[PDB]
This record gives structure tokens, C-alpha cells and sequence, in this order.
């Protein structure tokens, strides 16, 4: 809405209609398949991977560290 | 008929540990003097400014390096050590899952007895179905013996079939670890009873009872405790006297069989056993019997029961009672509550029984001091009479 | 046990554990709790929060 | 026994059929209500109690509705 | 002939593993500082950029030279330990080749096993050798009586002749290491039977079998029944009756010898021992007997089949049967029914009886509950009037 | 055990295990184990590629 681009227009309703339809997907596949103890650790820690780097992405998003390496 | 089965369980040990001692007082000094370094360190680095120094003075001090495995030396010099906790919280997580195990078998245990119990003493409400079951239990001393005499009364806590072993091995009370040992003293106070079965009054071990408290609570459980005896117990077996003040309350028992007198006859059938005086009694057959011994079979046992508040009873009852027959005293007074281990008192408007403890298997009063015993099976007169026309029905 | 009485460590630790034991308890419906991820994703909060202290300090030597 | 009204609800024994509102043309239903009496459990351990009452008492997620949620 | 030997073989103990108790938080912290310090060293290293400074500060912190070693210490102050894993997967592959040395150890057993049975149980379609094997087992209760009285109806499983002692010494459910312990379970469920052995019924020890289905799969086994005891059996041993609505499906029972009356004559030799009805029986040889025990031998042992659907078998039969006779009731009715443990039905199109679990041994039924029996070894009316054109070929 | 449930790294272990053990049966007809080849050479193949990232950075650090 905010840009005009229509690249941008075209990936937004890409996105929305696989983002859900993969989610389908996965709700129709996983509680009937088998998985490998590897591939579930994997699934594990892909949780702690992408919680761990919020929060120096934050400081990046108020400008901490510019802040503080200039004071 | 269900089954039921008596176990011992032993309780597992608690966790034991070791208590902290506590740091000694120049180890303080120490860890101060060493931040103190630490930081005229990076404050001369900073004070310095020159890029060299400031890689130095944090190149030289890394020892987190190592010291991350030295940390098991602080057991050796006695520092604070609080890295044990996941091997102790996996101790305690393991503890808990077997004394889940053992509640889940208790609760398997109370379940079977629960179905036993109601089996063999049904809510008053239900003694309705008055066919299949009705009258089944018999004079003989073996088997129904066991509840041959014995008398639904009430529900509350009994023990269970499950007898908790001892948990041997006990460490010390500071060893004690809190967690492990407050939940086995839960488990202990809690799993020592089953909550909500029949409690149960046999009427071979008093020479009577005697009923204290409001009016209609001591009507309404005499009316369920004559239903109850009326279902489970024929007319052959136990017969019943009422002696009262007061018939109209007493007017629906004309027609349960039991209250029949099988030696004189009128237009109606056998003649109502409901007497309006203690002199009244014009039978002396259940009066020419000798003192009572408590049972540890008569033809009938009679079960005479008074609400006329008549010195006069203390003439043909003396202090042991009669042979055959139990007694009971609604209106209670001094000569019948002359035991305590006889007198069911209301203790609480709803039909809080309090009484003496009784083994569940003797009946054998336990200790002295009156406790809670059970909330009366209190049945109402409409429920009463529905029940003795049912009753009336049968000739069997 | 009323008031501000002093208590263990090993009491400090015994009730977290029944801490965390009745968290499990209460977001999931078993308190089988062999393996607990509620610790290890608190320690992946951990790691974030003494990640970004760490390069605070970093960006604090620089002038 | 016990009548009850066709919505499901047992008449109280002790009231007649006008107070309880019974009509003429109405219709009642007539059960033989099971005892419902049993024993209490009790679980002393605080977090196993709220485990097995929330397990017993609500529904968990299940894949049945896991994929009505995804196609909505 | 063939040789089997039972064994008993304990099966090995699965490995355990202690379950790691978790890192403790502050291990992570310091983790997370000294990834600090080392970033934090190279990047001042990067903005000084000076040859001096680029080999100091990789110079002074190489620690994993001695740190490679000092892993060892992992284990002394808890730090993660994967390095175990070469010793715990050599000890699965041993463990996995001791129950390879056992499974083929089964293999062998089973195969003696197998022999054995095929040979005392031909399938039905090699019994046209009709010569040599044929009609060899004997009435004196030993030995051949094993097999004296035994019938192949099929094949299915059975318990092998090794038995498996318990894995003694099981390690608690936690420390049990996944693999070991699931390969077991899997040879203790696998290797509890041998698969696509002879089932085999016992004439001796139920007074009649009742056999529920489709009507060609009924015949086809009783065909299948009638040729095995026709080969195995000489008619000095064993005589046969067929009661029938339908002669033509059993017009091919009028060449094997069995069913030859030795009584009456014809022009065709002795006569046919088939008749129409139960009403039919001018025998009445076979009907002054008494009630049948189990055996735990009469000189012919009359089978008797029927698929007449009359009602009057219910009075020259009891309850429990005739003394030296067995019968099999086709055409399944509720009179013959009324024991589960005799009734053969075929659930699937195939021809798969289930019945009651019997033991391999004494043939009495081990547990009430219907289960898989057996694939029924189903005969065509060709092949069975080949097989007697071949055994009216002889008369020993 | 169907789905996304967690797994403890023994039973990573263990099923790495036989995944080799199955391959082993696979390009070979023999499962006696005792030493196995395969690893040996994927640890090769390591090799190289840490190899190549070594002197990768080695090469970083010219300007």
C-alpha cells in the first residue's frame, strides 16, 4: 500500500498466497509422516536459531551502537 | 459380586543433601581485591588510550578460557558451587514420576474398593431397584457375615486396601531435601484415605446407638437406616420394633414386611410392630432373653427403636443390653448415651455423623476421642413410603 | 512457614523446579519432564540479551 | 426413575406437576437415571493435579482441526 | 524320519545410557563473553592493522593446542561431551552381531521345525504319492499318537522350539539406549513365532467341530480333511461318514476305501457309509457308545460329517459327544456352535480360519478369545477324485 | 512416533548409526561392521573442504 511498485505488489500476493498454502501443506503432511531424529532436532533448533539475533537487531533498529560508539 | 485386594507399597526414600557451609571471610577479601585489579586495569587502559594497550590488557587476563573448566576445583577449595542443580533436578523429576506411579496404583486400589463398598451398600435413593439384589444377605457366621450385620450409615474417608511400607532410610532432617520430602508427606497424609465411600455401623458390637442432634436429621437417617436393613435384609432374618411419641411420623413403616408380628393377624395381614409406649410391650418375647455379648446368629435380630423418652427402658435394658436385639435412641438422653462409642452426634446442620474411630474390619472402637465419622444417607418420608410400597409388593 | 523467614538455596532451587514443573504443567498437559525446551529456549533469551550486552562493551572501547 | 421434561431436565419428586409447571399437552420423558455417586480422587501434588484436570476437561489441538485451520 | 529338538535361549542385555542433565545457564553467558573477547581481539587486531599486532593477537590466544586434550575435563566440569559417541556405537554393533548370531541360530531352529511338520503334514496336493508314506501312523498311544489323531487344516504360525529367557538385568526406561532396546523388541516380537508352518487340528480333544462360511470353502477343506486322514490313516484305523443333502458334491467319497462299510456288501465291494439323513443312520453301532472324554484308543475312529441341517442330531448327540466318534459339523448351525473353542470360521474370502489359540502341545485351548488359526489348505472335487482313483488302487 | 516431536541427540546418534549401517548394506552385502570405510573417507572429503576454507581466510587477509 505504502509503495507503488508493482514488483512489490507482485511479491506481497505471492507471498500471501504460498505463505498459508505451505502452512496447508504442512498441517496435511506432518501428522501422518515419519520423521528422522535429525531432521526434528533440526526443527528444534531452527526455533533457537531464529530466536537468538532479535535483539541485537533491535539495538541495530534504535541505533544503540551508533549512539554509544559517539558518547 | 466385585472383587477387592488388600497390597503393601513401600514409599520411596527422599533425596538427600549435603548442607552449604559457607564461604570463609578472606575469600571475600580475595574476590574484591581481584575486581579491583580487573578494573584500575581496563581504567589504565582507558587512561592510556593507545590501541596496543588496550589489546593487552584484555589479551593477557583471558582465563575464562580455562577457568570455565577450573570451576570444578571449587569443590576442591570450597568456592560457591551451583552447577550440581541439573543432576539434583533431574534426581527430584525421577523421584516424582515414581511416586506418580505409586498414586495412580492407589487410585486403581480406591477404585475397587469404592466399587465393592457401593455394591454391598447401596445409596438409600437407589435401595428403589427392591428385586435381583433385595434381601441376599445371610444369617450364616462365613462370607456375608462380613456384612451380614453391618449397616450403611453414611459416606467419608476410610483407609485403603493399600498399605503404605515405610519409607526406611530417612536421611536426617538437615540432610532432608525439602522438595522430595514435603511431597511424601503429602502423599502419606492424603493417600491415607479413600474420600467419599459408605461408611458403615455394625450392629453386632453395640448393645445399642443413640441419635443426638436436631429432630429431622435423626428421623430422616433412622428412616434410611430401616430402608437399608428392609432391602438387604428379609424378613426371616431381622425384624423391627418402633416404639414413638409421635406415629404420624412414624406411619409409612406399616408397610414394609419387616414390622409384621407373625403371631397375631388382623384384616390388614401381620400386625405392626410400632408400639406407642415402652409398656406397651405386650410381647416378652425379646424381653426374656439374657445380657448381650458383642460378636467378634439369633433367629431374628431385633431391632427395637425409641423415640418416647421413657425412664421405664431401664428396667428391661440394663447396662449390657439384651441377647438378640440392638436398640436404638432417637431423643437422646442420658441413660442410652451413657458410651460415647454409641452416640452418633450431628454435629453440623447438613448431618455431620461425629463418633469414635472404629476399625474398619472389627468395628472395634480405635481410640477414645470423638472425631468426624460420616455426613448421613438422611432420606426423606416421601422417599421412605415410595419405598415401602415397593416393599409391599414382594412375599418372598 | 509464614513471613520472610530465611530459606536455602536448596530451597531456592527446589521451588523453581516446582516452578517450572507446574509452568509445564500448565502450557502443556503432561508433567513428564525428562527433557524441558522451556529452559532451553530461556537460555536462548539469555544468549540474546548477554550477545547484545557483550558488543555494548564492544562499542563502548571506541573513540 | 426419574420424568423428565423432552429438553433433558429431571421433574423434582417431592413437586407436583402444576408447580414445575407441567400442562396439559405437554410431553415428558421418563429415565432410569444411573447413580452418579463415586468416590473423590484427590492428587496432592499440585502440578500433576492441574495437569490431569486441564487434560480431562478441555480439548487439545488435533490435526482434524489442524486443517481446517489452515484452509481458513 | 526327521529330527527337532527344542533349546532355551536367553536373550542379551540392551545397553544404558546416563541421560545428560543440561548445561547450566551461566555456562552460556561465558560462552557468549568469550566469543566477545575473541571478536572483539581480532576486530581491534583488523583496525590497528599493524604485522606486529595481526600476530600477537593470534599468536598469545592459540589455547587449542593444549585444549584438544583439556576436553577431557569436560567431563569434570559438565561442558557439553559428544566425544563418547566412537565407544557407544562400537558396543551397538556388538550388541547387533550377538542377535544376528542368535536370530540365525532361530533360522536353523525353525527350519528343523519346519521339516519336521511338512513331513508329518503333507499339503494336500502331494498326497497323490499314495504309497510308501501312506497310512503309517499307529494306534498305541505312544509315539506315533502324537500324531496319531492330528489333522493338517492349514498353515499359520507357531511358537518355535527355541525359547527366548528373559533379557535379564533391563536397564531403567530412562537409561535404556534407543537402539539396542528397539531391536530387541523387535526380535522378541518377530522371532515369538515361525511363520508358514502346518496347523493342525486334534480329533481327540473336542467332541464335534462346526464349520462356519461360504459353503465352497467348507467343502473344499472338508475334502481337504477327508484325503489327509485318508492318506495318513489306513481304513483299519480310521472309518468316515458323510450325512448329506447334496450327494453329488460328495460323489467323489464313494472310491476311498474309508468310507467302505466292512458290514454291508454290494457288486461294488463294501458298502458306502453315506448317507442322506441322520434319520438314515441303520448303523446304530456307532450310537451305543457313551459320552466322550478328551483323550489326555477306540478301535475305528469314526468322523462323522453333516451338512443335512437337521434337528435331530440333538438326540443321538449329546452335549458331549459320542466315545470313539468326532464329527464335523458343516453348514454351521446354533446347535453345534455353542462351543467357540470347535468352531472354525472363515473370516476372509480366502479361506483364513480363525479360531481359539490352542497349545501346539496338548492342543487345549490356551486363551477364550477368537484369533488368526490358520489359512485353510482348500481342495478342489478334481483333485480329491484324482487323489481316490490313486488310493482305490489299493487294498493292504 | 509420527510428526515434528522432539528428539534427544542419542537418538540423533542412533539413527545416524543406522543410516550407516543400512549404506554399509547397501553398497556392500556385509553388515559385519567392526571398521568401516565410509566414514573414513567422508572425514577425507572434510578435510578438503576445511581445507579449502583455511586457505580461503588465509587469502582474506591480503590487501
Amino acid at each position: 500500500l505504502v509503495s507503488g511498485s508493482p514488483a512489490v505488489l507482485s511479491a506481497g500476493v505471492a507471498v500471501l498466497v504460498l505463505l498459508p498454502a505451505a502452512g496447508l501443506t504442512a498441517a496435511a503432511v506432518v501428522p501422518n509422516t515419519i520423521y528422522s531424529p535429525l531432521f526434528r532436532k533440526i526443527v528444534e533448533w531452527i526455533e533457537y536459531l531464529c530466536l537468538m539475533p532479535i535483539f541485537p537487531l533491535a539495538l541495530w533498529l534504535m541505533n544503540v551502537y551508533e549512539a554509544i560508539r559517539y558518547r | 459380586a466385585p472383587v477387592v485386594k488388600p497390597e503393601n507399597i513401600v514409599l520411596p526414600t527422599p533425596l538427600s543433601v549435603p548442607p552449604p557451609e559457607g564461604k570463609p571471610w578472606w575469600l571475600v577479601v580475595v574476590g574484591v581485591l581481584v575486581v579491583g585489579l580487573l578494573v584500575g586495569m581496563v581504567g589504565m587502559t582507558v587512561a592510556s588510550g593507545s590501541r596496543l594497550f588496550l589489546g593487552a590488557g584484555a589479551i593477557f587476563p583471558i582465563f575464562m578460557i580455562g577457568g570455565v573448566a577450573m570451576m570444578m576445583f571449587g569443590g576442591r577449595f570450597g568456592g560457591q558451587q551451583q552447577m550440581s542443580r541439573p543432576k539434583l533436578d533431574a534426581m527430584r523429576a525421577q523421584f516424582m514420576l515414581m511416586l506418580d506411579m505409586l498414586r495412580e496404583t492407589a487410585q486403581e486400589s480406591a477404585d475397587s474398593m469404592d466399587a465393592n463398598y457401593r455394591w454391598f451398600h447401596p445409596a438409600p435413593t437407589t435401595l428403589a431397584a427392591a428385586v435381583g439384589s433385595s434381601r441376599m444377605w445371610e444369617r450364616q457366621p462365613d462370607g456375608k457375615d462380613l456384612n451380614f450385620g453391618v449397616v450403611r450409615v453414611g459416606v467419608g474417608m476410610t483407609r485403603p486396601e493399600v498399605t503404605w511400607g515405610e519409607p526406611q532410610n530417612m536421611p536426617t532432617d538437615i540432610e532432608l531435601e525439602p522438595v522430595t520430602g514435603k511431597a511424601l508427606q503429602e502423599f502419606g497424609r492424603y493417600q491415607s484415605v479413600v474420600y467419599n465411600l459408605p461408611k458403615m455401623v455394625s450392629l453386632l458390637v453395640e448393645p445399642w446407638y443413640s441419635l443426638v442432634g436436631e429432630r429431622e436429621q435423626v428421623l430422616g437417617l433412622t428412616r434410611a437406616i430401616i430402608c437399608q436393613l428392609a432391602f438387604s435384609h428379609g424378613p426371616d432374618h431381622v425384624q423391627m420394633i418402633v416404639v414413638t411419641s409421635d406415629p404420624d411420623r412414624w406411619d409409612w413403616v406399616k408397610w414394609i414386611p419387616h414390622f409384621g408380628d407373625p403371631r397375631r393377624r388382623d384384616a390388614a395381614g401381620n400386625a405392626r410392630m410400632v408400639y406407642t409406649s415402652v409398656r406397651e410391650f405386650a410381647t416378652e418375647q425379646a424381653e426374656l432373653f439374657a445380657g448381650r455379648g458383642s460378636f467378634t446368629t439369633p433367629t431374628p435380630h431385633h431391632v427395637i427403636i425409641s423415640d418416647i423418652e421413657d425412664p421405664q427402658w431401664e428396667y428391661v435394658i440394663s447396662s449390657e443390653g439384651v441377647d438378640g436385639v440392638t436398640f436404638f435412641d432417637l431423643t437422646g438422653s442420658p441413660l442410652w448415651t451413657g458410651a460415647p462409642q454409641r452416640v452418633l452426634r450431628f454435629t453440623d446442620s447438613a448431618g455431620v455423623i461425629e463418633t469414635l474411630p472404629r476399625d474398619r474390619d472389627t468395628w472395634m472402637v480405635i481410640d477414645d476421642n470423638a472425631w468426624f465419622f460420616a455426613l448421613a444417607d438422611q432420606m426423606s418420608e416421601a422417599d421412605a413410603e415410595q419405598f415401602a410400597h415397593q416393599m409391599a409388593h414382594w412375599r418372598l | 512457614g509464614y513471613g520472610l523467614g530465611l530459606s536455602t538455596r536448596t530451597q531456592v532451587t527446589g521451588y523453581q523446579f516446582l516452578a517450572r514443573r507446574t509452568a509445564m504443567a500448565l502450557t502443556r498437559w503432561r508433567v513428564r519432564m525428562e527433557v524441558e525446551p522451556g529452559r532451553r529456549q530461556v537460555l536462548a533469551v539469555v544468549a540474546s540479551v548477554s550477545a547484545a550486552g557483550v558488543i555494548c562493551l564492544g562499542a563502548l572501547l571506541w573513540s | 426413575w426419574m420424568l423428565c421434561l423432552v429438553d433433558g431436565t429431571p421433574l423434582r419428586p417431592n413437586l407436583s406437576l402444576t408447580e414445575q409447571e407441567v400442562y396439559d399437552g405437554d410431553r415428558l420423558w421418563l429415565k432410569f437415571l444411573e447413580d452418579t455417586e463415586h468416590r473423590s480422587e484427590v492428587i496432592e501434588h499440585i502440578s500433576t493435579a492441574v495437569a490431569t484436570n486441564l487434560s480431562k476437561r478441555f480439548a487439545p489441538i488435533d490435526p482434524v482441526v489442524a486443517v481446517q485451520v489452515g484452509a481458513t
